[PDB]
Protein backbone atom coordinates (compact mmCIF):
# COMPACT_ATOMS: atom_id res chain seq x y z
CA UNK A 1 0.00 0.00 0.00
CA UNK A 2 1.41 3.31 -1.52
CA UNK A 3 -0.12 6.28 0.57
CA UNK A 4 -1.45 9.88 -1.36
CA UNK A 5 -2.48 12.75 -0.86
CA UNK A 6 -4.69 14.64 -3.33
CA UNK A 7 -2.76 18.08 -4.21
CA UNK A 8 -6.11 20.70 -5.60
CA UNK A 9 -5.50 24.18 -4.22
CA UNK A 10 -1.90 26.24 -5.61
CA UNK A 11 -0.97 27.01 -1.96
CA UNK A 12 -0.73 23.19 -0.16
CA UNK A 13 2.31 23.25 -2.49
CA UNK A 14 5.47 23.71 -0.02
CA UNK A 15 3.41 21.38 2.17
CA UNK A 16 2.89 18.66 0.38
CA UNK A 17 6.39 18.64 -0.92
CA UNK A 18 7.54 18.14 2.47
CA UNK A 19 5.36 15.24 3.25
CA UNK A 20 7.22 13.68 0.06
CA UNK A 21 10.92 14.63 1.68
CA UNK A 22 9.81 13.45 4.87
CA UNK A 23 8.84 9.92 3.30
CA UNK A 24 5.10 10.58 5.05
CA UNK A 25 3.34 9.98 1.07
CA UNK A 26 4.68 8.03 -1.73
CA UNK A 27 3.09 10.06 -4.80
CA UNK A 28 0.57 12.67 -5.12
CA UNK A 29 -2.50 12.52 -7.07
CA UNK A 30 -3.49 16.00 -8.41
CA UNK A 31 -6.82 17.15 -9.43
CA UNK A 32 -5.24 17.76 -13.14
CA UNK A 33 -7.96 19.59 -15.04
CA UNK A 34 -7.40 22.40 -12.44
CA UNK A 35 -4.02 22.77 -13.66
CA UNK A 36 -4.31 22.29 -17.26
CA UNK A 37 -2.66 25.67 -18.90
CA UNK A 38 0.16 25.53 -15.89
CA UNK A 39 3.30 23.66 -18.14
CA UNK A 40 2.83 20.46 -17.68
CA UNK A 41 7.37 19.62 -16.79
CA UNK A 42 6.88 21.95 -14.65
CA UNK A 43 4.36 19.91 -12.27
CA UNK A 44 6.67 16.72 -12.68
CA UNK A 45 9.27 19.02 -11.31
CA UNK A 46 7.74 20.20 -8.34
CA UNK A 47 6.98 16.46 -6.62
CA UNK A 48 9.82 13.89 -5.77
CA UNK A 49 7.60 10.98 -6.39
CA UNK A 50 4.71 9.72 -9.10
CA UNK A 51 1.70 11.27 -9.56
CA UNK A 52 -1.60 10.07 -10.52
CA UNK A 53 -4.72 12.35 -12.20
CA UNK A 54 -8.48 12.31 -10.33
CA UNK A 55 -10.64 14.67 -13.25
CA UNK A 56 -13.20 16.89 -11.05
CA UNK A 57 -15.18 18.50 -14.08
CA UNK A 58 -14.94 16.51 -17.37
CA UNK A 59 -18.48 16.21 -17.54
CA UNK A 60 -18.07 13.82 -20.13
CA UNK A 61 -21.71 12.45 -19.09
CA UNK A 62 -23.21 15.57 -20.44
CA UNK A 63 -20.14 18.25 -22.13
CA UNK A 64 -20.38 18.29 -25.55
CA UNK A 65 -18.13 16.46 -27.61
CA UNK A 66 -15.53 19.29 -29.26
CA UNK A 67 -15.20 21.18 -25.81
CA UNK A 68 -14.84 17.54 -24.45
CA UNK A 69 -12.39 16.22 -27.36
CA UNK A 70 -10.64 19.12 -26.81
CA UNK A 71 -9.95 18.59 -23.10
CA UNK A 72 -9.16 15.60 -23.77
CA UNK A 73 -5.96 16.17 -25.65
CA UNK A 74 -4.94 18.23 -23.47
CA UNK A 75 -4.76 15.59 -20.96
CA UNK A 76 -3.23 13.04 -23.31
CA UNK A 77 -0.15 15.43 -23.17
CA UNK A 78 -0.10 15.57 -19.67
CA UNK A 79 0.00 11.80 -19.75
CA UNK A 80 2.46 11.40 -22.04
CA UNK A 81 4.68 13.97 -19.85
CA UNK A 82 3.97 12.74 -16.17
CA UNK A 83 3.16 9.17 -16.80
CA UNK A 84 0.31 9.37 -14.04
CA UNK A 85 0.46 5.93 -11.97
CA UNK A 86 -3.53 6.32 -12.91
CA UNK A 87 -5.75 8.26 -14.22
CA UNK A 88 -9.26 8.57 -12.61
CA UNK A 89 -12.68 10.86 -13.26
CA UNK A 90 -16.29 10.24 -11.68
CA UNK A 91 -19.89 9.48 -12.07
CA UNK A 92 -21.84 12.58 -11.27
CA UNK A 93 -25.26 14.30 -12.58
CA UNK A 94 -23.93 17.85 -13.03
CA UNK A 95 -27.18 19.89 -15.08
CA UNK A 96 -30.64 19.64 -14.52
CA UNK A 97 -32.30 20.99 -17.71
CA UNK A 98 -29.88 23.36 -18.20
CA UNK A 99 -29.39 24.47 -15.08
CA UNK A 100 -26.35 23.34 -12.29
CA UNK A 101 -26.31 21.25 -9.18
CA UNK A 102 -24.27 22.73 -6.61
CA UNK A 103 -24.77 19.77 -4.59
CA UNK A 104 -24.06 17.26 -7.17
CA UNK A 105 -26.36 13.96 -7.68
CA UNK A 106 -25.74 10.64 -8.02
CA UNK A 107 -26.63 9.53 -11.62
CA UNK A 108 -29.54 6.73 -11.97
CA UNK A 109 -28.17 3.50 -12.17
CA UNK A 110 -30.94 2.31 -14.64
CA UNK A 111 -29.55 4.50 -16.87
CA UNK A 112 -27.11 2.25 -17.72
CA UNK A 113 -27.11 2.18 -21.54
CA UNK A 114 -26.23 6.12 -21.40
CA UNK A 115 -23.06 5.68 -18.99
CA UNK A 116 -21.65 3.23 -21.11
CA UNK A 117 -21.83 5.25 -24.22
CA UNK A 118 -19.94 8.29 -22.82
CA UNK A 119 -17.38 6.24 -20.70
CA UNK A 120 -16.68 4.59 -23.64
CA UNK A 121 -15.70 7.63 -25.59
CA UNK A 122 -14.42 9.32 -22.87
CA UNK A 123 -11.88 6.84 -21.78
CA UNK A 124 -11.13 6.32 -26.01
CA UNK A 125 -10.18 10.17 -26.00
CA UNK A 126 -7.85 9.98 -22.61
CA UNK A 127 -5.91 7.14 -24.58
CA UNK A 128 -5.93 4.63 -21.36
CA UNK A 129 -7.07 2.78 -18.73
CA UNK A 130 -10.03 5.06 -17.17
CA UNK A 131 -11.27 4.50 -13.04
CA UNK A 132 -13.99 5.70 -12.10
CA UNK A 133 -15.21 5.98 -8.52
CA UNK A 134 -17.97 5.59 -6.60
CA UNK A 135 -20.62 8.15 -5.21
CA UNK A 136 -21.14 8.80 -1.07
CA UNK A 137 -24.74 7.59 -1.86
CA UNK A 138 -27.36 9.97 0.07
CA UNK A 139 -30.20 7.90 -2.01
CA UNK A 140 -31.14 4.43 -2.48
CA UNK A 141 -29.29 4.10 -5.84
CA UNK A 142 -26.12 3.02 -2.95
CA UNK A 143 -27.89 -0.44 -2.83
CA UNK A 144 -27.48 -0.55 -7.20
CA UNK A 145 -24.45 1.04 -7.27
CA UNK A 146 -22.01 -2.01 -6.72
CA UNK A 147 -23.69 -4.48 -9.26
CA UNK A 148 -23.36 -1.33 -11.67
CA UNK A 149 -19.91 -0.24 -11.53
CA UNK A 150 -18.97 -4.20 -11.67
CA UNK A 151 -21.04 -4.25 -14.61
CA UNK A 152 -19.49 -1.21 -16.69
CA UNK A 153 -16.14 -2.62 -15.21
CA UNK A 154 -15.80 -5.65 -17.42
CA UNK A 155 -18.01 -4.20 -20.82
CA UNK A 156 -15.37 -1.22 -21.10
CA UNK A 157 -12.23 -2.04 -19.23
CA UNK A 158 -12.81 0.62 -17.13
CA UNK A 159 -11.53 0.66 -13.46
CA UNK A 160 -12.99 1.21 -10.46
CA UNK A 161 -11.55 4.28 -7.75
CA UNK A 162 -12.76 2.54 -4.75
CA UNK A 163 -13.28 5.55 -2.30
CA UNK A 164 -13.90 3.94 1.25
CA UNK A 165 -15.28 6.79 2.81
CA UNK A 166 -17.93 7.14 0.36
CA UNK A 167 -19.37 3.98 0.73
CA UNK A 168 -19.46 4.30 4.28
CA UNK A 169 -21.62 7.42 3.61
CA UNK A 170 -23.58 4.77 1.34
CA UNK A 171 -23.93 2.39 4.20
CA UNK A 172 -24.75 5.19 6.80
CA UNK A 173 -27.66 6.85 4.80
CA UNK A 174 -28.87 3.93 3.16
CA UNK A 175 -28.12 0.71 5.27
CA UNK A 176 -26.43 -0.95 1.77
CA UNK A 177 -23.07 -2.59 3.34
CA UNK A 178 -19.66 -1.79 2.23
CA UNK A 179 -19.42 -5.48 1.72
CA UNK A 180 -21.86 -4.89 -1.48
CA UNK A 181 -18.11 -4.06 -2.84
CA UNK A 182 -16.00 -7.06 -1.63
CA UNK A 183 -15.16 -8.15 -5.44
CA UNK A 184 -14.57 -4.94 -6.76
CA UNK A 185 -12.32 -4.26 -3.21
CA UNK A 186 -10.57 -7.24 -3.79
CA UNK A 187 -10.35 -6.69 -7.91
CA UNK A 188 -8.64 -2.74 -8.30
CA UNK A 189 -5.24 -1.37 -6.24
CA UNK A 190 -6.68 2.29 -6.21
CA UNK A 191 -8.20 3.53 -3.32
CA UNK A 192 -10.08 7.19 -1.74
CA UNK A 193 -9.88 7.88 1.89
CA UNK A 194 -11.13 10.76 3.81
CA UNK A 195 -12.90 12.22 6.43
CA UNK A 196 -16.74 12.62 6.29
CA UNK A 197 -19.17 15.08 7.82
CA UNK A 198 -22.77 15.64 8.77
CA UNK A 199 -25.48 17.30 7.45
CA UNK A 200 -26.82 20.90 9.25
CA UNK A 201 -29.99 19.60 10.17
CA UNK A 202 -29.38 15.33 10.53
CA UNK A 203 -26.67 14.28 12.04
CA UNK A 204 -27.48 11.26 11.00
CA UNK A 205 -27.11 12.24 7.06
CA UNK A 206 -23.52 11.52 6.26
CA UNK A 207 -21.52 14.32 3.87
CA UNK A 208 -18.34 13.64 1.99
CA UNK A 209 -17.28 17.12 2.93
CA UNK A 210 -13.33 15.90 3.24
CA UNK A 211 -12.67 18.50 6.17
CA UNK A 212 -12.15 16.13 9.25
CA UNK A 213 -10.46 13.25 10.24
CA UNK A 214 -11.81 9.80 8.86
CA UNK A 215 -14.21 7.93 10.62
CA UNK A 216 -13.63 5.40 13.19
CA UNK A 217 -15.97 3.00 11.21
CA UNK A 218 -13.90 3.69 7.95
CA UNK A 219 -11.03 3.23 9.60
CA UNK A 220 -12.67 0.07 11.12
CA UNK A 221 -13.55 -0.65 7.49
CA UNK A 222 -10.02 -0.29 5.92
CA UNK A 223 -8.98 -2.87 9.26
CA UNK A 224 -11.22 -5.49 9.07
CA UNK A 225 -10.41 -5.96 5.44
CA UNK A 226 -6.95 -4.83 4.90
CA UNK A 227 -6.22 -8.23 3.47
CA UNK A 228 -8.62 -7.29 0.46
CA UNK A 229 -7.53 -4.01 0.05
CA UNK A 230 -3.60 -4.60 0.22
CA UNK A 231 -2.34 -6.44 -2.90
CA UNK A 232 0.72 -5.74 -4.97
CA UNK A 233 -0.04 -2.51 -6.99
CA UNK A 234 -2.13 -0.60 -4.34
CA UNK A 235 -2.45 2.58 -3.85
CA UNK A 236 -4.67 4.37 -1.10
CA UNK A 237 -4.91 8.83 -1.58
CA UNK A 238 -6.30 9.97 1.37
CA UNK A 239 -8.37 12.84 0.42
CA UNK A 240 -8.46 16.49 2.39
CA UNK A 241 -10.21 19.60 1.07
CA UNK A 242 -10.89 21.63 3.83
CA UNK A 243 -9.21 22.78 6.91
CA UNK A 244 -5.53 21.57 5.26
CA UNK A 245 -4.16 21.29 8.36
CA UNK A 246 -0.21 20.26 8.82
CA UNK A 247 -0.54 18.13 11.79
CA UNK A 248 -3.92 16.98 11.53
CA UNK A 249 -3.31 15.55 8.43
CA UNK A 250 -0.20 13.84 9.44
CA UNK A 251 -1.87 11.90 12.35
CA UNK A 252 -4.74 10.54 9.63
CA UNK A 253 -1.36 9.58 7.41
CA UNK A 254 0.24 7.64 10.38
CA UNK A 255 -3.16 6.20 10.84
CA UNK A 256 -2.92 4.63 7.38
CA UNK A 257 0.30 3.17 7.70
CA UNK A 258 -0.26 1.84 10.60
CA UNK A 259 -3.23 0.17 8.81
CA UNK A 260 -0.84 -0.87 5.78
CA UNK A 261 2.73 -1.10 7.02
CA UNK A 262 5.31 -1.10 4.83
CA UNK A 263 5.93 -4.56 4.60
CA UNK B 1 -33.06 3.83 12.38
CA UNK B 2 -32.97 5.03 8.91
CA UNK B 3 -34.63 8.13 7.50
CA UNK B 4 -36.85 6.52 4.69
CA UNK B 5 -36.96 7.91 1.57
CA UNK B 6 -40.52 7.73 1.58
CA UNK B 7 -42.22 8.89 -1.70
CA UNK B 8 -39.43 8.48 -3.89
CA UNK B 9 -36.02 6.67 -3.91
CA UNK B 10 -33.00 7.56 -5.72
CA UNK B 11 -31.37 10.85 -5.86
CA UNK B 12 -32.82 11.51 -9.91
CA UNK B 13 -36.70 11.77 -8.19
CA UNK B 14 -35.17 14.76 -6.12
CA UNK B 15 -33.46 16.28 -9.06
CA UNK B 16 -35.92 19.08 -10.44
CA UNK B 17 -36.69 20.33 -6.63
CA UNK B 18 -32.74 20.79 -5.39
CA UNK B 19 -32.78 24.35 -6.07
CA UNK B 20 -36.74 25.26 -4.80
CA UNK B 21 -36.89 26.34 -1.37
CA UNK B 22 -40.50 27.00 -2.20
CA UNK B 23 -41.24 23.11 -3.12
CA UNK B 24 -38.90 21.76 -0.17
CA UNK B 25 -41.73 21.53 2.05
CA UNK B 26 -43.60 19.04 0.43
CA UNK B 27 -41.21 16.07 1.80
CA UNK B 28 -42.16 15.34 5.06
CA UNK B 29 -39.78 16.85 7.42
CA UNK B 30 -38.60 13.12 8.82
CA UNK B 31 -37.99 11.89 5.37
CA UNK B 32 -34.59 11.27 3.96
CA UNK B 33 -35.50 13.21 0.20
CA UNK B 34 -36.33 16.17 2.79
CA UNK B 35 -32.35 15.98 4.02
CA UNK B 36 -31.41 15.62 0.87
CA UNK B 37 -32.95 18.61 -0.64
CA UNK B 38 -31.85 20.89 2.69
CA UNK B 39 -27.74 19.45 2.09
CA UNK B 40 -28.50 20.90 -1.76
CA UNK B 41 -29.68 24.23 -0.75
CA UNK B 42 -27.02 24.94 2.01
CA UNK B 43 -25.08 24.26 -0.42
CA UNK B 44 -26.06 27.20 -2.97
CA UNK B 45 -26.55 29.37 0.30
CA UNK B 46 -23.00 29.14 1.53
CA UNK B 47 -21.40 29.31 -1.86
CA UNK B 48 -23.58 32.77 -2.46
CA UNK B 49 -22.55 33.78 1.15
CA UNK B 50 -19.62 32.29 2.63
CA UNK B 51 -17.97 33.95 -0.64
CA UNK B 52 -19.87 37.12 -0.12
CA UNK B 53 -20.02 37.42 3.27
CA UNK B 54 -21.09 41.55 3.01
CA UNK B 55 -24.52 40.63 1.61
CA UNK B 56 -25.39 39.07 4.97
CA UNK B 57 -25.36 42.77 6.21
CA UNK B 58 -28.11 43.48 3.78
CA UNK B 59 -30.27 40.11 4.48
CA UNK B 60 -29.45 39.45 7.95
CA UNK B 61 -27.61 36.87 9.56
CA UNK B 62 -30.20 34.06 7.90
CA UNK B 63 -29.72 35.25 4.82
CA UNK B 64 -32.96 34.22 4.11
CA UNK B 65 -34.55 38.07 2.82
CA UNK B 66 -32.08 37.67 -0.31
CA UNK B 67 -31.85 33.76 -0.69
CA UNK B 68 -35.57 32.53 -0.95
CA UNK B 69 -36.77 35.42 -3.04
CA UNK B 70 -33.68 34.94 -5.21
CA UNK B 71 -34.18 31.04 -5.68
CA UNK B 72 -37.46 31.45 -6.09
CA UNK B 73 -36.42 34.43 -8.78
CA UNK B 74 -33.74 32.02 -10.24
CA UNK B 75 -36.35 29.01 -11.23
CA UNK B 76 -38.69 32.02 -12.44
CA UNK B 77 -36.19 33.38 -15.08
CA UNK B 78 -34.52 30.19 -15.23
CA UNK B 79 -30.90 30.98 -14.63
CA UNK B 80 -27.84 28.39 -15.37
CA UNK B 81 -26.27 29.17 -11.99
CA UNK B 82 -23.43 29.41 -14.41
CA UNK B 83 -20.33 31.24 -13.26
CA UNK B 84 -22.53 34.49 -13.78
CA UNK B 85 -24.63 33.06 -10.39
CA UNK B 86 -23.43 36.04 -7.86
CA UNK B 87 -23.47 38.59 -10.46
CA UNK B 88 -27.10 37.46 -11.07
CA UNK B 89 -27.89 37.84 -7.42
CA UNK B 90 -26.31 41.38 -7.26
CA UNK B 91 -28.36 42.39 -10.54
CA UNK B 92 -31.66 40.64 -8.23
CA UNK B 93 -30.41 42.92 -5.87
CA UNK B 94 -30.15 45.84 -7.52
CA UNK B 95 -34.07 45.60 -8.17
CA UNK B 96 -34.87 44.48 -4.49
CA UNK B 97 -36.16 46.26 -1.26
CA UNK B 98 -32.02 46.14 -1.12
CA UNK B 99 -30.89 48.71 -3.89
CA UNK B 100 -30.42 51.24 -2.39
CA UNK B 101 -27.41 50.17 0.02
CA UNK B 102 -25.86 49.06 -2.86
CA UNK B 103 -21.97 50.50 -3.04
CA UNK B 104 -18.93 49.87 -4.55
CA UNK B 105 -18.26 47.67 -0.97
CA UNK B 106 -20.83 45.40 -2.43
CA UNK B 107 -19.89 45.35 -5.85
CA UNK B 108 -16.63 44.30 -6.03
CA UNK B 109 -16.65 41.28 -4.00
CA UNK B 110 -19.72 39.82 -6.08
CA UNK B 111 -17.70 40.34 -9.47
CA UNK B 112 -14.39 38.76 -7.25
CA UNK B 113 -17.03 35.74 -6.61
CA UNK B 114 -17.77 35.22 -10.71
CA UNK B 115 -14.23 35.71 -11.61
CA UNK B 116 -13.28 32.73 -9.42
CA UNK B 117 -15.74 30.42 -9.92
CA UNK B 118 -15.09 31.26 -13.99
CA UNK B 119 -11.62 30.49 -13.61
CA UNK B 120 -12.56 27.21 -11.31
CA UNK B 121 -15.24 25.71 -12.89
CA UNK B 122 -14.43 26.49 -16.50
CA UNK B 123 -12.99 23.66 -18.66
CA UNK B 124 -13.02 25.61 -22.42
CA UNK B 125 -8.89 24.89 -23.32
CA UNK B 126 -8.90 27.94 -25.33
CA UNK B 127 -10.60 30.16 -22.76
CA UNK B 128 -7.16 32.00 -20.16
CA UNK B 129 -9.02 35.33 -18.66
CA UNK B 130 -12.43 35.83 -17.78
CA UNK B 131 -13.05 40.30 -18.36
CA UNK B 132 -16.07 41.18 -16.40
CA UNK B 133 -17.47 44.61 -16.54
CA UNK B 134 -20.43 46.90 -14.69
CA UNK B 135 -21.83 50.35 -15.10
CA UNK B 136 -20.84 50.94 -11.46
CA UNK B 137 -17.41 50.59 -12.33
CA UNK B 138 -16.03 53.02 -15.12
CA UNK B 139 -12.94 52.63 -16.56
CA UNK B 140 -12.03 49.22 -14.66
CA UNK B 141 -12.57 45.65 -14.74
CA UNK B 142 -12.04 42.71 -12.73
CA UNK B 143 -10.25 40.17 -14.50
CA UNK B 144 -9.70 36.15 -13.75
CA UNK B 145 -7.16 34.10 -15.10
CA UNK B 146 -6.48 30.75 -15.05
CA UNK B 147 -3.55 29.26 -13.18
CA UNK B 148 -0.54 28.77 -15.33
CA UNK B 149 2.56 28.71 -12.96
CA UNK B 150 2.49 26.97 -10.00
CA UNK B 151 4.55 29.25 -8.63
CA UNK B 152 2.44 32.65 -9.34
CA UNK B 153 2.68 34.45 -5.76
CA UNK B 154 -0.18 36.84 -6.99
CA UNK B 155 -3.84 36.26 -6.66
CA UNK B 156 -5.66 34.84 -9.87
CA UNK B 157 -8.29 37.51 -10.07
CA UNK B 158 -7.15 41.40 -10.43
CA UNK B 159 -9.02 44.77 -10.68
CA UNK B 160 -7.01 46.36 -13.73
CA UNK B 161 -7.47 49.46 -14.77
CA UNK B 162 -7.76 50.84 -18.81
CA UNK B 163 -5.88 53.36 -20.27
CA UNK B 164 -8.58 53.43 -23.25
CA UNK B 165 -11.82 54.68 -22.09
CA UNK B 166 -13.99 51.49 -21.93
CA UNK B 167 -17.63 51.27 -23.02
CA UNK B 168 -20.19 51.05 -19.80
CA UNK B 169 -22.09 47.38 -20.71
CA UNK B 170 -25.58 47.39 -21.70
CA UNK B 171 -26.64 45.73 -18.74
CA UNK B 172 -25.55 45.90 -15.10
CA UNK B 173 -22.79 43.54 -16.08
CA UNK B 174 -20.77 42.51 -19.70
CA UNK B 175 -17.85 40.12 -20.12
CA UNK B 176 -15.42 38.67 -22.42
CA UNK B 177 -12.57 35.75 -22.53
CA UNK B 178 -8.94 35.60 -23.74
CA UNK B 179 -7.36 33.48 -25.87
CA UNK B 180 -4.26 33.44 -23.64
CA UNK B 181 -3.02 35.76 -20.52
CA UNK B 182 -2.90 39.25 -22.46
CA UNK B 183 -5.48 41.94 -23.23
CA UNK B 184 -4.50 43.22 -26.26
CA UNK B 185 -7.75 44.03 -27.61
CA UNK B 186 -11.33 44.79 -27.05
CA UNK B 187 -13.98 43.00 -28.51
CA UNK B 188 -17.39 44.56 -27.30
CA UNK B 189 -18.99 43.24 -23.72
CA UNK B 190 -21.21 40.46 -24.06
CA UNK B 191 -24.32 40.25 -21.99
CA UNK B 192 -24.37 37.73 -19.08
CA UNK B 193 -25.01 34.36 -19.47
CA UNK B 194 -28.69 32.77 -19.00
FE1 LIG C 1 -13.26 12.25 -6.37
FE1 LIG D 1 -12.42 10.44 -3.23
Amino acid sequence: MQIGFNFTLTGTLDMVQQMIKERKIDYVEMLIDNFVHLPPEQIADSFDCPVAFHIMLSKYLERDREALAALGKRLRRFIDVMRPVYVSDHILYFTHNGRSLFHLGEIDYGEYDHVRSKVEQWQDMLGTRLYLENYPSIMDGAWDAPSFYERLSRETGVGVLFDASNAICAQNNTGAPVELWKKIIETTRHFHVAGYGTAFIEPRVKADTSDREMAEDTLDFLSRMRTSFDKPGATITYERDFDIDYESISVDLKRLRDIFPCV
Amino acid sequence: SLLPTAPVRIDADLYDDLANPARQSLYPRDSRGFIRIDISLRAYWHTLFDTCPRLLELSGPSGGAIFLPFMAWARENNLAFDWSFFLWVYVWLQQSEFRERLDEDQLLPVMTASATRWLMIDRDIDACQIVLGSRSLAGAAVVGAKIDSIHCRLEQVQQVAFAAPLPLPDGEFGYFLTPGFEIDHFPGWRPLPR
